[PDB]
């Protein structure tokens, strides 16, 4: 039941989500690498920064963006990072990864200077995503939603943005019915987890500064997206 | 800031 | 209907210094809280422990929700359960200015503007009850249960109510993420001025505060 | 442990 709009709009998508790569050169350090939080946290930094790069130009390319007033996409991109990359790596620990990548990741996160406090609710928000089965279509779109949401701070134009992420909701409930009809409140359970990706949030501004006084060192292009 | 700022015009 | 709205909204209208006044009135309200989360179907046939827990979880949210929608008819500002009427200047004298204008902004103008009805902020307070991410649950997966139902009776009553929206029950639940992050940021403060030894805190509103 | 939402919950309806 897509509409020929419908279906325009999620080719475009796609085109864009598909490109989401992370070079070999940083994931081999998974299973190469010594297991210290020092070499950890170096770990996760590069893969941060790789992927706060692939963010940037999947959000340039998302219908409408580069329509809106520079300032205000500046306030989207650091509004949204966050949240796009607990999806994302959500979306990564439910996924088939090569030999060892998942088991290992999954230790040097927990060992990386983040607390307890942290880990816990991030890895139980990985099996609450891991349960609705997700496809990559479902990925997609929300991530486009999450990135286009109205109410990040220092954004002026909200209407503006407002209207840009409407047709991907539309699209995203079709979809939802489509591929899960015997789960007919499947969309509203990805909008559920768009209020518990607000949590993460607050809990990475927590785990920055805890990261920071016990002196590790952040690349430059994660200083400016997160503030420091 | 100056990056990002780039990024975006890239 | 294993959810019924009209019972939801039954369940809204049986309960139907600025810092200092607002913790009062939310003392005041966590009392008719408990009785309106009663009221919601299926809630008290949950575990105690459970029922404690979604309370423990939610109540800053519930109650936030709840006087952002009375606050529809005032001009500037927050209508408390006690009467008095909050305005913008009080507030950002007293250092939570950020805080206010984020709940006249994010919540009152757009319940107001959508014209969100009281059918449709008790669903939305009973998906915000049945929070089946809440740390410690015994089974998460009947508080799912029952949030599904509120989510697909809250879906028909828009369909039913407001045929030619039929982005509505979208909008809707997008409000939620917003109540969240504005929830986590006045427990912040409310914790923050519990560190500093700061207003007069009374007796059930520190009770949801201690830990 | 949370005496008053205890028995509050404990109560009528
Ligand atoms: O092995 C593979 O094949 C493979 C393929 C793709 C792939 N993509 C990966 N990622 C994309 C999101 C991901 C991991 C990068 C994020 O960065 C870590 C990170 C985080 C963070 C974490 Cl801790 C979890 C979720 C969200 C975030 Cl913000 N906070 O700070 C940092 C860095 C120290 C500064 C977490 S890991 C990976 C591995
Ligand atoms: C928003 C408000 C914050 C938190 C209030 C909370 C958690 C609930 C209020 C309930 C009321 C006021 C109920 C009613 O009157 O119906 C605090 C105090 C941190 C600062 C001032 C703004």
């Amino acid at each position: 039941e897509l509409t020929p709009d419908q279906q325009t709009l999620l080719h475009f998508i796609m085109d864009s989500y598909n490109k989401q790569r992370m070079p070999q050169e940083i994931t081999n350090k998974i299973l190469k690498e010594e297991f210290s939080a020092e070499e950890n946290f170096l770990i996760l930094t590069e893969m941060a920064t790789n992927h706060v790069q692939v963010l940037v130009e999947f959000t340039k390319k998302l219908p409408g963006f580069q329509t809106l007033d520079h300032e205000d996409q500046i306030a989207l991109l650091k509004g949204s990072a966050v949240e796009a990359m607990f999806l994302r790596s959500a979306e990564i620990f439910n996924k088939k990864l090569p030999s060892g990548h998942s088991d290992l990741l999954e230790e040097r996160i927990r060992n990386s200077g983040i607390s307890d406090e942290y880990i816990t609710p991030m890895f139980s928000f990985y099996k609450s995503i891991g349960e609705l089965k997700m496809t990559q279509e479902e990925y997609a779109l929300l991530t486009a939603i999450v990135i286009l949401s109205p109410d990040r701070q220092y954004i002026k134009d909200r209407e503006a943005v407002e209207k840009l992420q409407e047709p991907l909701l539309d699209v995203l409930q079709k979809l939802c019915k489509i591929h899960q009809p015997e789960n007919p409140q499947h969309f509203a359970e990805l909008l559920g987890r768009l209020t518990e990706l607000r949590t993460f949030n607050h809990h990475h501004a927590e785990m920055l500064m805890s990261w920071r006084v016990n002196d590790h060192k952040f690349t430059p292009l994660l200083e400016e997206i997160w503030d420091v | 800031h100056k990056i990002l700022h780039r990024l975006l015009q890239e | 209907e294993d959810m019924p709205v009209e019972r939801i909204l039954e369940a809204e209208l049986a309960v139907e210094d600025p810092v200092t006044n607002i913790c009062q009135a939310a003392d005041k309200q966590l009392f008719t809280l408990v009785e309106w989360a009663k009221r919601i179907p299926h809630f008290s046939e949950l575990p105690l422990d459970d029922q404690v827990i979604l309370l423990r979880a939610g109540w800053n949210e519930l109650l936030i929700a709840s006087f952002s929608h009375r606050s529809i008819a005032v001009k500037d500002g927050i209508l408390l359960a006690t009467g008095l009427h909050v305005h913008r200047n009080s507030a950002h004298s007293a250092g939570v200015g950020a805080i206010f204008d984020r709940v006249l902004t994010e919540l009152v103008s757009k319940m107001r503007d959508m014209q969100m009805d009281k059918t449709e902020l008790g669903c939305l307070r009973a998906i915000v009850l049945f929070n089946p991410d809440s740390k410690g649950l015994s089974n998460p997966a009947e508080v799912e249960a029952l949030r599904e139902k509120v989510y697909a009776s809250l879906e028909a009553y828009c369909k039913h109510k407001y045929p030619e929206q039929p982005g509505r029950f979208a909008k809707l639940l997008l409000r939620l993420p917003a109540l969240r992050s504005i929830g986590l940021k006045c427990l912040e403060h409310l914790f923050f001025f519990k560190l500093i030894g700061d207003t007069p805190i009374d007796t059930f509103l520190m009770e949801m505060l201690e830990a």
